[PDB]
């Protein structure tokens, strides 16, 4: 994965941060709330 | 100690952790009228008609509102009693300690510091160099 | 100050990399940099019928009068 | 001069400089020279009143003959 | 806890309660002066130290005296 | 020992410097008074007091500090 | 309406409820964080808290500190953050046989003097690791790369 | 022609302002 | 004032030229100009831009006696009940912020006494006091001789 | 006077209080030292006598084991003491599961079956990254070196 | 940080324990000391 | 000419000497 376009860095660093970052944090913040008393 | 507390919006200046491990002290009055006094912690909140209580971190600021309040209203609050409130729920009751104001002479008083000799009559510190005990002492 | 302090200190032991400054590590003020350049860019473009700039401090000629420099852009 | 003297005023306080008064009261009243209005240290705050106005004065001072006679020379 | 200490030479004129913020001072009954009333210190475990009633004062050289003695959380003048 | 073969020259060594915050311009700078690592110049006299009442040797040196251990002791 | 009221109704107690101080998102992200959790035993508090801590502290000595210019930048940036832990570790230590030998509590297990030491046992345990792993994650930088852009495929 | 760096940069830091205010929405919807 | 007599009479005797003690040692400018600023040269070049010398600890040393000495002129001329109102916000502030009230003092934060920074404020001024003569009196005689 | 007395006051309990064994130093220390150390959780004890005891352990395995005079002279010392730990774990873990197995006392946390399992991972911990860090110290020797003598500046 | 005297050695692990080791010894000991009951 | 590497060590030796005695007397000077 390369890229000529400006702030390449930014996919190196967001394609793992939503594609594992947001769900990790998403959806143990949703089970912390769908299982709370 | 029954008492609606004075309407405040809330200060920084206020109880602290102290409060709620070494002690706190509440003054307790009654006004005539809803009335606009200075907090001693900062601000300004309102006095409530009828029994008023407040809970101060400290003893100056309980006396430096029991001044105000015997100063700065046209009718003066003269009936405040300060309490020394600890967390174990003890209360020490506090000023004025026998119900008359300390300015004014009470019978029943016993005298605290009294000495009987002026303030020049005190023993040298050579005479009382290794008794432990102050010139004012002994 | 203890950004003088610092580098005060490795002028000092000899470490003139380790310093503050524009040979080593760098502090640019970018922020009042682009304001600079704002202001250098402002006749023509946001003040288009301002013929020269507010003042030669943001940027472009320097002036002289008799020899000796009346403005000089504050770098 | 006048910044180290501010230094008197700022560093000490009064209840040095009445006892030591009261001492040259002595000496007055030795050769019967008292003054009726008596003489007193500066209050706690004139003390400090005193020690900024001198301090201020000194360093200013300072900073105006540094800067007129470099700037003066220079061109 | 600071020491009150209240000395003979006392008239008795009360400033020195008035300008306790503490209430560390009353007036108690005396026979020594015209006035027939002593300061007294009963409540010094609450002394600040802060010498108001020494200013206060009007005799010479003074008929009440603070010495600063062991600071404790009150006498130190602490909301935390 | 370095020393007392010329006095007037030979700046006297106080002791050695270790600081790991030093550079290497401190320690060519510091790397004087003949000496192969960062020294600093004696400049309490120590050297002209030890001269004078006869040590010569850095083992008397070394011999009057051991002793002075042993009489601090 | 009005948004600063007075801090969990008490007006004369120091402290208001501000939309910093007291806001539904400060009351659940705050409360939620290690040292507020509620139900966790203090070695997960002070692991949490360390891993937390021991991942950015090698960032300041690796890219600003003196061997930043080597071939041992990584290296060096490491020993600076677990010799800050070591450290750290010792203040938490010393703090808890300070702070907890009159008298043990019974509201929080963390305000004790065994679950403070839990708490110091987690932070050195996630703070010297949580410094090996952003260290690991740096020397083999070149490594993580290629996972990241899919050089190895 | 091409974007810069700082384009794409501060095309992020605006996207906290819808970011901040969906927050608020999500949330006055929720209450 | 017998030290920088005692440097500045010796420093002519030393160089030979006594009569730049005696001819500007009568007024103060003589003393200001032709011996606190002019021995000063190579001891505050001791670093500078372009390198260091053997005088680079005492040019840290003569700005270091200058901090010490400036840090205790706050201690002699701000005085106590200044510090200690501004302590207690300092100490509201540790209370009422999260992660950081769990950890509490066991010593209440005050300001140090009236006696005490009157002696902390002193004892900063002759610290600083003696390291910055010492630097100057050290990288000037030995700048020039040593 | 006499330095040597009995016991704690007990001229009959088999021991005597001497310079070596109940002295003020000897109280001081032996009581300050983690197995005995007042209000430490067994999990931070555990720990710091592990770390004490993983630091010193892959010396004598690094200059005097069969791989000294290789180029993998700190890797056998590391590897040497990482299983001698793993040992020493074992031999606590399976003491905790053979000497509190009929009741939990009351007295000491140390001494009990929850406690000395929280010691084993503690010893366990710290003995293994205790080893560890100082094989990081041994193979980084030639930086440690120089950061201590500044050849890095 | 070299040395021609003998023992240089003895300077690299004294100035880090005179430095870092003494003081964070004696002040934590210290710290116990002056803030026990 | 030079002290040898035993010289440095030995007095080292010699400076416990010193060493414990300071630490009794600092002990017995606070009883
Ligand atoms: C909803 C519109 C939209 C969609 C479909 C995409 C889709 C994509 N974006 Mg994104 N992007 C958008 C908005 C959008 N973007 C906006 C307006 C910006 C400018 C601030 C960005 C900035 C941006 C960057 C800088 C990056 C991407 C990247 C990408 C790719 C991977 C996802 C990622 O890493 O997100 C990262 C995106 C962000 C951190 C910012 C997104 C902010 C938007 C506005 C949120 C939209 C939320 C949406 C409306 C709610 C949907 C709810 C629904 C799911 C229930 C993918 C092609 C990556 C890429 O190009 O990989 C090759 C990458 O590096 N985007
Ligand atoms: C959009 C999300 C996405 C992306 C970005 C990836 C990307 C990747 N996947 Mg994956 N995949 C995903 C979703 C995704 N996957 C899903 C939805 C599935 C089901 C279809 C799969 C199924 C799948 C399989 C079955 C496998 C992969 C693997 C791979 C990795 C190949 C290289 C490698 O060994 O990685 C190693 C990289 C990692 C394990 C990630 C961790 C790396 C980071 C740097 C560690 C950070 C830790 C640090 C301490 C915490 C940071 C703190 C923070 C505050 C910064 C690559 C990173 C392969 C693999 O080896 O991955 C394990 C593999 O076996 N993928
Ligand atoms: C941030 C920068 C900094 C730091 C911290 C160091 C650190 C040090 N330098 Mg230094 N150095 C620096 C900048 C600095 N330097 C600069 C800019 C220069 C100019 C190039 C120098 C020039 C220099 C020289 C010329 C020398 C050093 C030396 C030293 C070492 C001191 C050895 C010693 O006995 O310490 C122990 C420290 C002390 C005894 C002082 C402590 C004083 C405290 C404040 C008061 C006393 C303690 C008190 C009573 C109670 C506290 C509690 C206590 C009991 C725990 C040490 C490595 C010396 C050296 O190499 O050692 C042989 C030395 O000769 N350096
Ligand atoms: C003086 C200030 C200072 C300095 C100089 C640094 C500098 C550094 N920090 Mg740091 N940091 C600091 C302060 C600072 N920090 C502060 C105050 C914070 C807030 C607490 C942080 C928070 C922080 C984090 C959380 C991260 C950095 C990282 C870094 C490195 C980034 C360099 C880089 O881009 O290349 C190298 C790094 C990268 C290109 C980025 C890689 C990031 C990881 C490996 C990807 C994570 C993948 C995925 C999202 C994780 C999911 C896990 C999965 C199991 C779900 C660098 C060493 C990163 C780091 O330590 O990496 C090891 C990093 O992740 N720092
Ligand atoms: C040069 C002299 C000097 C210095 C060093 C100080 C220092 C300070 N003044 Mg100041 N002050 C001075 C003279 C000075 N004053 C004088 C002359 C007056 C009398 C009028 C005052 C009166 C005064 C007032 C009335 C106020 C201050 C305040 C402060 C603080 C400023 C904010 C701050 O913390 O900055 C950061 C600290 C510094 C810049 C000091 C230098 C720190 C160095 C760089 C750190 C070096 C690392 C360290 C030494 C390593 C430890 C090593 C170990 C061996 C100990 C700071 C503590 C203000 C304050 O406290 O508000 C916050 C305040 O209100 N000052
Ligand atoms: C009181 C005299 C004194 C002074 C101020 C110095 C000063 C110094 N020594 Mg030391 N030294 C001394 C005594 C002295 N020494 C004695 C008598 C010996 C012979 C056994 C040593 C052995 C020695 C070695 C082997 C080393 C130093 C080194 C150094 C430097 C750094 C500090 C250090 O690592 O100490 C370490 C010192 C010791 C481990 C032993 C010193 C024991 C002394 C006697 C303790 C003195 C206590 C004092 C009198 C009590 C007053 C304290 C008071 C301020 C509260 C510094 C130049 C280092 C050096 O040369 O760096 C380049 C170094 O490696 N010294
Ligand atoms: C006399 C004491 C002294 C000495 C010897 C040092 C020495 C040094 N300082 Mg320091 N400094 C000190 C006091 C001192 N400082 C003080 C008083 C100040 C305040 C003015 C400073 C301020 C300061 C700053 C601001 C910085 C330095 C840094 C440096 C280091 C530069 C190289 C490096 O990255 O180190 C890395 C080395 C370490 C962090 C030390 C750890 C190395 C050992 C081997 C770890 C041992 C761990 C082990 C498991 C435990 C051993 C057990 C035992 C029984 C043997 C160097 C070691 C810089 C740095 O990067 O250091 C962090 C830096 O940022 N200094
Ligand atoms: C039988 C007898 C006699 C004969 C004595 C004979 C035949 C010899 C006597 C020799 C003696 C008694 C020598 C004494 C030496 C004392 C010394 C050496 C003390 C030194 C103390 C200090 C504190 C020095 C510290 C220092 C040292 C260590 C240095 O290295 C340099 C720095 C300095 C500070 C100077 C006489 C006829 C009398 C009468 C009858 C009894
Ligand atoms: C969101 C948010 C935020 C941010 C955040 C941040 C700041 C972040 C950071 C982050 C971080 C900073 C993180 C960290 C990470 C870490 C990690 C994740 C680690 C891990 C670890 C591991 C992986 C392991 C390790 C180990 C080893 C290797 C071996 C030894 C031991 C141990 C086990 C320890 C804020 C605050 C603004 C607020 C708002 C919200
Ligand atoms: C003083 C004294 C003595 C001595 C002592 C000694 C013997 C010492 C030793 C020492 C030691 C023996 C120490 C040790 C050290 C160790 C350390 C300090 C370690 C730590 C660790 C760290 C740093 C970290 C780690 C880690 C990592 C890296 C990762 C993984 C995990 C962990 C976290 C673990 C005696 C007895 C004679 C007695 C008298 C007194
Ligand atoms: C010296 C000193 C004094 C003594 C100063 C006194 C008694 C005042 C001296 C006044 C003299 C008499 C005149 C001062 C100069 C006049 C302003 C000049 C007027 C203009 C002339 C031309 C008339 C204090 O009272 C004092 C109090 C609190 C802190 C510090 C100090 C302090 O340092
Ligand atoms: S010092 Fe203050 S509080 Fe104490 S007795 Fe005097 S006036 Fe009252
Ligand atoms: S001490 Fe002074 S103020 Fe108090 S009663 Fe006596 S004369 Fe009045
Ligand atoms: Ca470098």
């Amino acid at each position: 994965m390369d890229g000529s376009y400006a702030a390449s860095y930014l996919p190196w660093i967001l394609i793992p941060m939503v594609g594992w970052l947001f769900p990790a944090v998403t959806m143990g913040l949703l089970f912390i709330h769908i299982e709370s008393e | 100690l029954s008492g609606q507390p004075p309407k405040f919006g809330g200060s920084t200046g206020g109880l602290l952790s102290k409060a709620n491990r070494e002690e706190k002290y509440a003054i307790t009055w009654t006004s005539a009228s809803e009335q606009v006094f200075e907090m001693p912690t900062g601000g300004a909140a309102i006095m409530n008609e009828g029994e008023n209580l407040l809970y101060l971190a400290r003893k100056e600021q309980c006396l430096a509102l029991g001044t105000q309040l015997r100063t700065k209203f046209k009718p003066k609050i003269q009936d405040y009693k300060i309490y020394r409130v600890y967390p174990s729920g003890e209360v020490q009751y506090l000023h004025p300690a026998d119900g008359v104001f300390p300015e004014k002479v009470n019978e029943g008083r016993e005298a605290q510091g009294t000495k009987t000799r002026r303030i020049g009559q005190n023993p040298e510190p050579v005479t009382i160099k290794f008794s432990g005990k102050a010139p004012y002492e002994v | 100050f203890g950004l003088y302090i610092h580098n005060d200190t490795m002028r000092a032991l000899g470490r003139p990399q380790d310093m503050f400054s524009d040979t080593a590590i760098q502090l640019q003020p970018i922020f009042a940099q682009w304001v600079q350049h704002l202001h250098t860019l402002a006749p023509g473009a946001t003040a288009p019928n301002a013929l020269a700039t507010a003042s030669y401090a943001f940027g472009g000629e320097t002036i002289a009068v008799a020899g000796k420099v009346a403005m000089m852009p504050i770098t | 001069f006048v910044f180290a003297f501010s230094l008197m005023f700022l560093f000490s306080g009064r209840g040095y400089w009445q006892e030591l008064i009261e001492s040259i009261v002595w000496a007055h009243n030795k050769l019967n020279v008292a003054p009726a209005i008596q003489p007193r240290a500066l209050s706690i705050i004139q003390g400090r009143a005193v020690g900024v106005a001198h301090y201020l004065l000194g360093g200013i001072v300072t900073t105006w003959a540094f800067f007129l006679a470099r700037s003066l020379s220079i061109g | 806890s600071h020491s009150v200490k209240i000395y003979d030479t006392c008239i008795g004129c009360t400033q020195c309660v008035r300008a306790c913020p503490l209430d560390v001072l009353e007036m108690v009954p005396w026979d020594g002066c015209k006035a027939a009333q002593i300061a007294s210190s009963p409540r010094t475990e609450d002394c600040v130290g802060c010498k108001r009633c020494e200013t206060a004062c009007p005799t010479d050289f003074l008929s009440i005296r603070v010495y600063l003695g062991a600071e404790t959380t009150r006498s130190m003048g602490l909301a935390y | 020992e370095q020393w007392i073969k010329d006095p007037l020259n030979i700046r006297p060594i106080a002791h050695a410097i270790w600081d790991p915050h030093f550079g290497e311009g401190a320690v060519n700078a510091f790397t004087q008074a003949g000496a192969s690592n960062p020294v600093n110049i004696a400049y309490s006299g120590v050297y002209h007091w030890f001269y004078t009442i006869g040590m010569t040797t850095n083992q008397e040196l070394y011999s009057g500090a051991v002793f002075l251990l042993v009489l601090a002791s | 309406n009005q948004v600063v009221q007075a801090y969990n109704g008490d007006p004369f107690v120091g402290h208001l409820s501000t939309p910093i101080s007291d806001s539904a998102f400060t009351r659940t992200f705050i409360g939620n964080l290690p040292a507020y959790r509620k139900g966790l035993s203090p070695i997960l508090r002070g692991l949490e808290v360390g891993m937390a801590h021991g991942y950015f502290l090698i960032g300041p000595w690796t890219l600003l500190g003196p061997l930043r210019d080597s071939e041992y930048q990584y290296i060096g940036g490491l020993i600076g953050a677990l010799a800050l832990i070591l450290v750290a570790t010792a203040a938490l230590s010393s703090y808890g046989l300070v702070t907890f030998q009159g008298e043990q509590g019974s509201g929080d297990t963390l305000q004790t003097a065994d679950g403070w030491s839990q708490f110091a046992a987690g932070f050195f345990v996630g703070g010297m690791g949580g410094a090996f792993v952003a260290y690991f994650l740096l020397e083999n930088l070149s490594v993580v790369d290629g996972i990241f852009r899919g050089l190895f495929n | 022609m091409a974007l810069s760096d700082t384009q794409i940069l501060a095309a992020l830091v605006v996207a906290l302002l819808p970011a901040f205010l969906a927050f608020r929405l999500s949330t006055e919807l929720y209450k | 004032w017998l030290t920088f007599y005692w440097h500045w009479k010796h420093l002519g005797v030393w160089s030979g030229n006594v009569a730049q003690f005696n001819e500007n040692s009568t007024y103060l400018m003589g003393w200001f100009r032709d011996y606190l600023w002019a021995n000063s040269a190579q001891l505050i070049n001791g670093y500078n831009p372009y390198g260091v010398n053997n005088l680079s600890v005492w040019a840290w040393m003569f700005l270091f006696g200058h901090l010490v000495w400036a840090t205790g002129f706050m201690f002699l001329i701000s005085w106590r009940g200044y510090w200690q109102e501004l302590i207690e916000t300092i100490v509201w502030a540790h209370e009422r912020t999260p992660l950081a009230n769990l950890v509490r003092w066991k010593d209440k934060p005050v300001a140090l006494s009236i006696v005490q920074a009157r002696l902390v404020g002193l004892a900063h001024f002759t610290v600083g006091y003696v390291l910055t003569y010492a630097a100057f009196l050290i990288a000037s005689t030995a700048g020039k001789f040593g």
